[PDB]
């Protein structure tokens, strides 16, 4: 017989119990008044919103609100557990069930509706049936453990430190609420370690003030001290271990398998400074009393930190003249952790060094650990923080300083420092006091971690090197590593990893997202292993529903850049190499085009010399003015070039003129039938809604785009997302190389924006700016130019020559022209920004007839093209004409010669 | 300001114009870097890019092929092949029984994306280059493909490729319903070599027996972007032969030399 228990708009939970239904009648009948009434739509967080959240809190009701006897309690809990394990989820587990859950258009439930009905009240009835948990083998093949313990899918386990979140125990709430059942064994007996071992019998104590109830906190948070007793070293540095490692033991009972169990199929298993504790006793963990025996050793390692680091560095309250100055412009707290991001190693080295030499031996700022090569952070007093933070002040960009229409001129930086939520000097002078003195207390008790009983390795912060193959006391290494030792995190995660697993106390702000770009485009997928968060439409980082999957197919990866656009070779059944490029599928010739050049690609008899040849090139819209000469100069081409092929046609956005004419034209010509197979639209990226009327409108089967700025190449990917099947051609182009300019560095946009544009596959990326053989362009093609910079490989989609055309035979500029190239000498990638001082070799920078820095070969008339734009050309309305007047017998003489 | 600056990029391409054929008042745009090995002048552009190019194919084979040639993953013809793996089609009953491949769509819209290919799957040939591609060539003309509309996916359809899995003598042939039974609407197959013939065949006609339209094609793997061109010379009389034992009578012969 079957049983309703319906709220409201959705009535399709039906469960089948048996005949004997008195109780189950007076059972729902509580649980009919139990449940808030209908919030128009399901708005409430205590209400249900799909079918299976009124049966899993149906089933929080008949396990919480216990009535009947024991025998009928665990019946009924396990009738409605089992038709939801065989309904509602089949094979795959419950957050893999409740990720496909949290994205339903047709059931809008949110994140705190999701963890309370669904997931809390599950585990609620796995906790009263199979109560130990000790049999029952119902856990399904997570799909990523399983590749990774053999498998191509190496996973590498990862904990977080200090200064991630200011609320860290809201983490530790939020765990103990959802996973009551899990994490209650080992939070009872590390509460119990604490303030029944070792808070009770130190040496001496007045640092815990309103002692160490730790469960009473968890459950009540009117009990809990606010803020800035918890961020107090003594109490957040084994709290945030209890985190770590209630993040692995549930991570572990998810599964059903022991530590033991998820730690051969792993590797690696590093930590930050805090979380290298839990990093050893993750990789010498074997069993479920093995574990527990060495996660409260870890518990009592970093009690001994957290007290004897206050009693050799107290925390100290500042003016609140400069607590209010730092506060306000845009700064946190000064604390003794202050991380600066998005500055170079070699600038804030000296940064530092310009401060600290106004400053005593003991009051120094030292470089405390290097998260990646834009990533530090420093350390040292928080007065003396405050130091070099108004140094930093005066040499920082304010929000419309405008380096991108005005080159590198202003020697101001745009990156950004701000300090962490951290109460003491970690990895300084001022901690490394209280480091014999926890050495001689660790020895007290039996707190030495064995050094051969661990069977993953564990790379050191310091040199990362392995602490398996380290001589010595490694509790006495441990210490050193947190007090006074710099983590240099970039050799301490030097490994090859598939898979990164964060068990962090940051969640989607630990290490996982912190440390992401250093190792962004090289295949490593960081899975975030605390918070479930099932929203998560990019790819850069995963979460906890990712760890389990049922199915092996549905493991995301990470992009390896490298792998997927690396440059291959086919070869067709005549004898013809080709270069395998994302680009040269587009086109089926060599990666390598012609742009539309406007003196040069003007000539129709050019343009056909360079589609024989087999490869791609657009005839300019620069040099026509009317749509009836275009389309005879248009039709000259398609006469004398072989039947089939395409031609491209290059219009200038920065003229409404010629859009006027030449968007209708293309219109014309590609209904009626005509091989114009491209569009590039150069000076300037169309916005979105005129953009889709050359998609759409226009016969095109590759659109081109020349973004110049940083926000062009954000708004090309506007365009491309807008719809995914387009082939939209990205034509990059910097400062150097070309007829105009970009206004900016050629390979620093592009370095900051290739993750954004790989994202969108079906944008074809081509490099530009001066290229003229082989060799000059072959580490564009495979990515070795982005080496130099400490990236990783970047590679490109073919290239584009333009001014090294220019000196063809069928080109039509003059043989007097040509040579006059030849002679001019260039220069390097590097110093082409000394352009509009002096020639480099025979080229300057003028202005355009609107005003552009447009590159010419400094000739006699270009010469005197710049003399007159800096004392004529540039001046007002009024005081032009007596410099006209003054130099009227000069300029006639420069005219005429 | 007008009168300086307007109009003068033209004078680079003929000097003759400019007093006394200076070149050194002339404007010629050129970027600071690459400018440095240009010293061979008046060479033929077939030469400035294929050197690149080879240039770079050359360096590809020492580095990723061991500097071996025969390593090189050998194709028919070269162009961009979409990703469509597994065999999901929504509607289809497709078998394969020993060289007969039966493709009866079954219900609503299948993708017709993933329709051409399974169409032509599997390989590199002729029909591959048929079936998905974007374009065809009237004799410098770019228009659409006729098979994503002889072959588009309409309900009740059936095609039948004969060994399309094994040679050149592949016959792929789409049946279609009238009065309920199944007709040959469409035959497509190759004859001779580089040469496809396509035949949409009408059966309600005069004499009340089906007559085909005959059409012919071109095939070169030469060029990937555009591998199909239809050739005209004498198509219109193909439609003209069509047309007149449809409207006429097969016992009547084909007329065209009237005054
Ligand atoms: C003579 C000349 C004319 C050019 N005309 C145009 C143009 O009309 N429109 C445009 O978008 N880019 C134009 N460009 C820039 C090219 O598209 C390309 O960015 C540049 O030639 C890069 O040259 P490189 O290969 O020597 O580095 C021109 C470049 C040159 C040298």
């Amino acid at each position: 017989r079957p049983l309703v228990l319906n709220h409201g708009s959705i009535e399709s939970t039906i469960l089948i119990p048996t005949t004997e239904y008195h109780f189950y009648q007076t059972l729902l009948e509580g649980f009919r008044k139990s449940l808030p009434q209908v919030t128009e739509g399901f708005a409430d967080d205590d209400e249900p919103s799909s079918k299976a959240e009124l049966l899993m809190k149906f089933l929080g009701y008949i396990v919480q609100s216990g009535v009947s006897n024991q025998q009928e309690q665990l019946a009924a809990a396990k009738l409605v557990l089992n038709e939801f394990e065989s309904r509602f989820l089949q094979g795959l587990n419950l957050h893999s069930y409740a990720a496909i859950l949290l994205k339903s258009e047709t059931f809008p439930t949110t994140l705190l509706k999701i963890k309370e009905n669904l997931i809390k009240n599950y585990y609620l009835g796995r906790a009263l049936v199979y109560l130990p948990g000790q049999r029952g083998l119902v856990y399904p093949p997570s799909a990523l453990l399983n590749a990774g313990k053999s498998g191509s899918a190496q996973i590498y386990a990862i904990f977080g430190g200090q200064g991630n979140t200011d609320d860290y125990f809201e983490e530790l709430r939020d765990i103990y609420h959802i996973y009551q059942g899990l994490v209650s064994d080992f939070v009872t007996k590390a509460q119990l370690k604490l303030q029944e071992l070792i808070r009770t019998t130190p040496e001496t104590d007045r640092i815990y003030t309103q002692g160490l109830d730790l469960i009473n906190w968890l459950e009540n948070k009117d009990k809990t001290p606010d803020q800035q007793q918890l961020l107090s070293i003594p109490m957040s540095c084994p709290l945030i271990c209890v985190i770590q490692l209630c993040h692995y033991i549930v991570t572990c009972r998810i599964l059903g398998i022991t530590p033991g169990q998820l730690r051969d199929s792993l590797k690696g298993t590093t930590g930050h400074s805090q979380g290298l504790v839990t990093a050893v006793v993750v990789s010498s963990a074997d069993s479920w009393e093995s574990f527990e025996k060495l996660a409260l050793q870890a518990v009592e390692f970093m009690f001994y930190i957290g007290v004897r680091g206050l009693q050799t560095y107290p925390n100290t309250s500042l003016p609140p003249s400069i607590v209010q100055d730092s506060e306000e412009n845009a700064e946190g707290t000064p604390s003794p952790m202050l991380s600066v991001r998005d500055l170079s190693y070699d600038q804030l080295v000296k940064f530092v060094n310009e401060t600290n030499q106004h400053l005593p031996e003991a009051k120094h700022i030292d470089i405390s650990l290097i998260n990646g090569p834009r990533n530090v952070v420093l350390t040292g007093p928080p007065q003396s923080l405050y130091g070099l933070n108004l140094n930093l002040r005066k040499a920082k960009a304010p929000s419309g300083l405008d380096q991108a229409r005005i080159p590198f001129s202003e020697r101001k930086l745009r990156f950004s420092n701000r300090f962490l939520p951290i109460m003491s000097p970690f990895h300084s002078h001022l901690l490394s006091p209280s480091t014999e003195k926890i050495v001689a207390d660790l020895k007290k008790a039996g707190v030495e971690f064995s050094q051969s009983s661990m069977k993953l390795p564990v790379f050191d912060t310091y040199d990362g090197k392995d602490l398996r193959s380290y001589s010595g006391s490694i509790a006495a290494r441990l210490v050193e590593c947190i007090t006074k030792l710099r983590v240099n995190w970039e050799l301490s995660t030097e490994f090859n990893s598939t898979h990164v697993l964060d068990f962090g106390p940051g969640g989607a702000s630990g290490l996982g997202v912190l440390t992401h770009r250093n190792k962004e485009g090289t295949g490593s997928r960081v899975i975030v292993a605390g918070v479930l968060d099932a929203e998560s439409e990019d790819s850069e980082f995963g979460y906890k529903q990712e760890i389990f999957e049922s199915n092996e197919k549905a493991i995301k990866y990470a992009p390896n850049w490298l792998k997927e656009y690396k440059p291959k070779l086919v070869k067709t059944s005549a004898g013809k190499i080709f270069v395998d490029t994302k680009f040269s599928r587009l086109l089926g010739r060599a990666p390598l085009m012609v742009p539309g050049m406007t003196p040069t690609t003007v000539s129709p008899d050019f343009v056909a010399a360079t589609l024989n040849a087999g490869f791609h090139t657009e005839i300019a819209g620069g040099g026509y003015f009317a749509p009836s000469i275009m389309k005879a100069a248009l039709q000259r081409v398609i006469d004398q070039v072989t039947p089939g092929t395409g031609v491209g046609i290059n219009l200038i956005y920065v003229n409404p003129r010629m859009l006027q004419w030449g968007i209708p034209m293309i219109k014309e010509l590609r209904e009626q039938g005509f091989p114009i197979q491209s569009l590039s639209i150069g000076a300037g990226v169309p916005s979105l809604e005129v953009a889709t009327e050359y998609i759409e409108t226009l016969g095109l089967a590759h659109l081109g785009l020349k973004p110049g700025s940083i926000d062009a190449v954000n708004q090309v990917i506007t365009i491309a997302k807008a719809h995914p099947n387009f082939p939209i051609v990205l034509q990059w182009t910097g400062g150097r190389g070309g007829g105009h300019h970009s206004f900016e560095d050629f390979h620093q946009p592009i370095l900051q924006m290739y993750s954004k544009i790989r994202k969108c596959k079906n944008i074809i990326l081509i490099a530009g700016s001066g290229f003229g053989s082989a060799e000059d362009t072959y580490p564009y093609l495979t990515g070795s130019w982005s080496h130099q910079f400490s990236y990783p490989s970047m590679p490109f989609d073919g290239v584009l020559f333009g001014s090294r055309v220019m000196t063809a035979k069928e080109a039509k500029t003059s043989p007097a022209a040509k040579q006059a190239i030849a002679d001019c000498t260039g220069v390097d990638n590097s110093q082409w920004e000394n352009t509009y001082k002096k020639p480099t070799g025979g080229i300057i920078t003028v202005r355009s007839e609107m005003g552009e820095p447009i590159h010419k070969i400094a000739t006699r008339g270009v010469m005197l093209w710049k003399e007159l734009d800096d004392t004529i050309f540039t001046l007002p309305k009024n005081k032009m004409l007596e410099a006209i007047a003054k130099k009227k017998d000069y300029i006639i003489k420069k005219l005429n010669a | 300001e007008f009168f300086f600056k307007k109009d003068s990029l033209w004078q680079s391409e003929d000097l003759e114009a400019v007093v006394g054929e200076d070149v050194q008042r002339t404007c010629i745009l050129h970027g600071p870097v690459a400018a440095q090995f240009s010293n061979k002048v008046d060479e033929p552009i077939k030469d400035i890019l294929e050197n690149i190019h080879k240039g770079h194919i050359k360096s590809l084979v020492k580095e990723v092929y061991n500097g071996d040639e025969s390593k090189i993953p050998v194709v028919e013809y070269f162009s961009s092949v979409d990703s469509f793996s597994d065999t999901a089609i929504e509607g289809v009953k497709i078998e394969r029984s020993r060289n007969t491949e039966t493709f009866t769509v079954t219900s609503g819209n299948v993708d017709n994306q993933q329709w051409f290919d399974l169409l032509a799957g599997k390989e590199l040939s002729w029909r591959r280059a048929f079936i998905t591609a974007a374009r065809l060539v009237q004799g410098t003309n770019f228009v659409s493909n006729p098979a994503h509309s002889v072959l588009a996916p309409s309900k009740d359809l059936v095609v039948k490729i004969e060994n399309g899995s094994d040679a050149k003598k592949t016959v792929l042939t789409a049946f279609q319903r009238v009065r309920g039974k199944y007709v040959p609407a469409v035959s497509l197959k190759s004859i001779g070599d580089l040469k496809i013939k396509l035949e949409l065949i009408e059966t309600r006609t005069a004499d009340k027996s089906a007559v085909a339209l005959e059409l012919f094609y071109n095939y070169k793997p030469t060029d990937g972007f555009a591998p199909i061109l239809e050739v005209m010379e004498g198509r219109n009389t193909s439609i003209k032969n069509f047309y007149w034992k449809l409207w006429f009578g097969s016992s009547v012969p084909v007329d065209l030399d009237f005054d």
